[PDB]
């Protein structure tokens, strides 16, 4: 097992872990190599396919031109993993598009193949042992796995061994309950990855520890006290949300409800749901017509981004934040939301003062809904300091630098290779 | 996928 934790029943949780040792706020309660891990196509040439190490002057595959590597051994230790799509990606051309989780599940099949033995990742919950909500699966949820299983079996037939389709059904299954995002610094998606041992942890909107990366190598940290004898709690959603949002991703997504303190006691939602101090208050239907209104621009805007140009994305968050500035504040959630949105798009667009202005407006009201050490809020700290320095607005960039790193120490380590570079961009000016 | 941003 893990020392000073152990694998135990937590009651209509199933299995968990718990804590045999305290742990203050700041310390790895431990560290776990990632079982199985993709860097995401967007990220290529910028991140080392191996080691997921940021570098410039990274070496091309000479064969497929679509992985980098920081050196020729980081090419030969990612070649059982790369193999898998090296040729296919030549061959297919532009027809080569399978899904992250397809990619991430042609790893984890052709590593049990490998190492079918307990790996070090698993000391204490094994892939094999995974929670699938096998049975909680509708036609809608089976029939976008079977157009999983039908890419697995198009691009990655070369070399792997396929189980019959039901214990197919079942790892995809499990990589989606069990399966985590790699975010960078600014909490951009690097990739996926399988860290058995840390997917043990049950879920919390006020959790106990903070899952950062170094490099494929997850680290679990504390964000609160942990005594002996409580359970380990991480979050597996973003919690800027209110009670019934957050409940209904959880649901959707890893088929439970929470009844932690935050979703029993729910008090932040006022706050999250801030409404305008009006000379005629807006009715109780005017709101619940407006939350509804807010939720669907969400879903309208997730789709845009793939279609719709700059321009566009910014009219929907503009447009979108005008209709709801009439009932909601600016510290609600929902606008909130556009605001982040509206941001990433000026980011895009290479705007930084337009990307400046939203991020100097989100700050305060995400202070106040997020965690008190939240990825979330530190993230928010470093890009508003590197757009500030950017702008050549040294002290204040300098002053929200130091903010990122504050958050930083407690979640990523003191030492964290992300917290050097930021004092080096201090130090540099 | 478990994280901090959707
Ligand atoms: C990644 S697993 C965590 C480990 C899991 N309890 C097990 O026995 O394998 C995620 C699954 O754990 C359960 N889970 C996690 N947090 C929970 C919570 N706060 N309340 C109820 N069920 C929870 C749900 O079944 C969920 O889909
Ligand atoms: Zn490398
Ligand atoms: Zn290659
Ligand atoms: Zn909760």
């Amino acid at each position: 097992g893990l020392g000073g934790l152990e694998r135990f029943c937590s009651p209509g949780k199933g299995r968990g872990l718990r804590a045999l040792q305290p742990f203050q706020v700041g310390d790895l309660l431990f560290s776990c190599p990632a079982y199985a891990y993709v860097l995401t196509v967007n990220e290529r040439g910028n991140h080392c396919e191996y080691c997921f190490t940021r570098k410039e002057g990274l070496s091309k595959c000479g064969r497929c031109k679509q992985a980098f590597y920081c050196n020729v051994e980081c090419q030969k230790e990612d070649w059982p993993m790369h193999k898998l799509e090296c040729s296919p990606m030549v061959v297919f051309g532009e027809n080569w598009n399978p899904s992250e989780t397809v990619r991430l599940t042609a790893r984890i099949l052709a590593k049990q193949k490998i190492h079918p033995e307990r790996t070090p990742s698993e000391k204490l919950l094994a892939v094999k042992e995974f929670e699938s909500h096998l049975d909680k699966l509708d036609n809608e949820k089976k029939d976008l796995i079977q157009s999983d299983i039908a890419a697995l079996h198009h691009f990655y037939s070369k070399h792997l061994e396929f189980p019959d389709n039901d214990s197919l059904v079942v790892l995809f299954a499990q990589v989606n309950c069990n399966g985590f995002t790699i975010e960078d610094e600014e909490l951009s998606h690097l990739g996926s990855a399988i860290f058995p041992d840390v997917a043990l942890m049950n879920h919390s909107c006020c959790p106990n520890v903070i899952v950062t990366y170094k490099g494929t190598l997850a680290e679990v940290r504390a964000v609160q006290e942990i005594k002996p004898g409580e359970e380990v709690f991480t979050s597996y959603i973003d919690l800027l949300y209110p009670t019934e949002d957050r409940n209904d991703r959880l649901r959707d997504s890893y088929f439970f409800t929470c009844e932690c303190q935050e979703c029993t006691t729910k008090d932040k939602d006022k706050a999250k749901v801030e409404i305008r101090k009006l000379s005629d208050p807006p009715k109780a239907e005017a709101i619940r017509d407006m939350v509804r209104y807010a939720r669907n621009v969400i879903e309208e805007f997730r789709r845009a981004k793939h279609y719709k140009s700059p321009s566009e994305l910014l009219e929907i968050c503009e447009l979108s934040q005008e209709k709801m500035s009439s009932v909601f504040e600016d510290s609600n959630v929902y606008m909130l939301h556009m605001m982040y949105q509206a941001m990433g798009v000026c980011l895009y667009m290479q705007d930084w003062e337009g990307a400046l202005q939203y991020g100097q407006k989100i700050i305060k009201p995400y202070s106040k809904h997020y965690p008190l050490y939240s990825l979330n809020v530190a993230s928010m700290w470093l890009k508003l300091g590197r757009l500030y320095m950017g702008l050549e607005h040294k002290a204040a960039g300098e002053k929200a630098l130091k903010k990122a790193i504050a958050i930083m120490e407690v979640a990523h380590g003191k030492d964290h290779p992300y917290i050097s570079e930021i004092k080096q961009e201090i130090e540099s000016h | 996928l478990k994280s901090k941003k959707g």
